[PDB]
């Protein structure tokens, strides 16, 4: 089964603690994720129910939170159904305090290559929309601080 | 002997969908031009939320109406394309209840058609379709905004953006259509800016029918003319009415808003 890979970095003008407060938050996404309409969540093994706003090219995801370390600040989710055509996803979201506050985010990801689409465009897609939310992350940061 | 103003049939329904996203617009003698009377319709097919699409509907009328008192002779390309970037504009400065990061993800598209009592403008941004009925013939006054259209996707390339196939042609895999008031996010791929058609009318001219892809995306411009074409031998509302009808008949899932201008004279 065809697999690609990818992964996000970006630089945040937040204080860590702040920022992950926000993005340990599996039953908020909605906090920063424009594209979630709505989320019910059922630690590990937590599995979270996402409705996708209109306009967007799928109606809903299924998602597993599959590690939380408020120790090292990673977080590791699967999406295990959707109408997205994202099958077999996996990602980790990293966060590190910047050596300089500012906070350091990294967003990686495993997922099939959709039937039909290039790898190049399955990441070009993914990658796209988490830097809409890593965006809005920053926006919102600016906004509690 | 006959009415200056048209008889206008409209219905804008939620559908199967739990969320209105479609507004309308109604506004006949509006306003008048060298002692002219002129008339206003307009259709919004909202996404994210509906709060562009209202916005469009309570004020996008009044910013035609600013920009019309001010025209030269007759350029009303000039005048409708001002008149919608205005109007995007107001809206880059409810469900989500205006709240970030949800508001962030909301446009609309806006078809609207101003009636002068010699012409037919149709201002389109979207894939909401302003369809003409004449002569039995079902003449299209706009073209969808798809960003698979081959100018649509040029235009698209030379912002910078990318076109992706995700559930359908989609601007950077997320977008159905290319041209959209708000959506700023998506900007300069998507752009507020219209297309216009101008079309004179003719003794021959039946109706128009300003419709969202609720109707479009199952009932073809022919089936329109001919189900609103029969009605008409309030019978506009009779079409529009019988059209949403129709589409859900089709199992049309989304919001679905007809309107119906009788273009003949009467009365
Ligand atoms: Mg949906
Ligand atoms: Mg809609
Ligand atoms: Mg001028
Ligand atoms: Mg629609
Ligand atoms: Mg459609
Ligand atoms: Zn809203």
């Amino acid at each position: 089964q065809k697999r690609c890979r990818s992964s996000v970095v970006e630089t945040i003008e937040a204080p860590l603690p702040l920022v992950w407060s926000i993005l340990r938050s599996f039953d908020k996404p909605q906090a920063y994720q424009r594209f979630v309409k709505s989320c019910t969540m059922r630690g590990k093994g937590s599995v979270r129910d996402v409705t996708l706003v209109s306009g967007f090219p799928a109606d809903f995801s299924t998602e597993r939170l599959e590690e939380l370390d408020d120790e090292s600040h990673v977080m590791v989710v699967s999406i295990i159904g959707g109408n997205h055509r994202l099958v077999n996803y996996k990602s980790k979201t990293k966060v590190v305090a910047s050596p300089e506050k500012k906070t350091v985010v990294v967003e990686s990801y495993v997922v099939d290559v959709p039937e039909g689409t290039s790898e190049e465009d399955t990441i070009f897609f993914v990658d796209n929309i988490i830097r809409y939310n890593l965006t809005s992350l920053a926006k919102l940061t600016k906004k509690m601080m | 002997f006959f009415s200056d103003v048209p008889k206008i049939g409209t219905t804008s329904v939620c559908g199967r969908r739990r969320d209105m996203e479609d507004a309308v617009s109604i506004h006949p003698s509006f306003l008048q031009r060298n002692s002219e009377n002129h008339h206003f319709y307009g259709v919004f097919d909202g996404h994210g939320c509906s709060h562009v699409a209202e916005k469009c509907r309570e004020r996008l009328h009044d910013i035609v109406k600013k920009e019309v008192e001010v025209m030269a002779s007759d350029e009303w390309t000039e005048t409708m394309v001002k008149s919608f970037q205005k109007m995007d504009k107001e809206v880059s400065q409810c469900r989500c209840e205006l709240q970030s990061p949800q508001c962030d993800a909301v446009g609309s598209t806006a078809v609207v058609s101003v009636v002068t009592p010699e012409k037919i403008i149709v201002s389109n941004c979207g894939d909401s379709r302003a369809v003409l009925c004449r002569n039995g013939v079902a003449i299209p006054l706009s073209v969808d905004h798809k960003p698979d259209r081959p100018d649509e996707l040029i235009r698209i390339q030379q912002a910078g953006g990318r076109v992706i196939y995700w559930d359908g042609a989609r601007v950077l895999g997320v977008l159905a259509m290319s041209r959209a008031i708000g959506d700023n996010y998506l900007k300069p791929y998507v752009i507020p800016d219209p297309e216009v058609t101008v079309t004179d009318r003719t003794d021959e001219d039946e109706c128009l029918i300003l419709a969202s892809d609720g109707l479009w995306d199952v009932v073809p411009n022919e089936t329109a003319c001919g189900v609103a074409r029969m009605c008409l031998r309030n019978a506009c509302s009779d079409a529009a009415l019988l059209l949403t009808k129709l589409a859900l008949a089709r199992q049309s899932s989304d919001n679905v808003s007809v309107v119906v201008v009788d273009l003949r004279k009467r009365r």
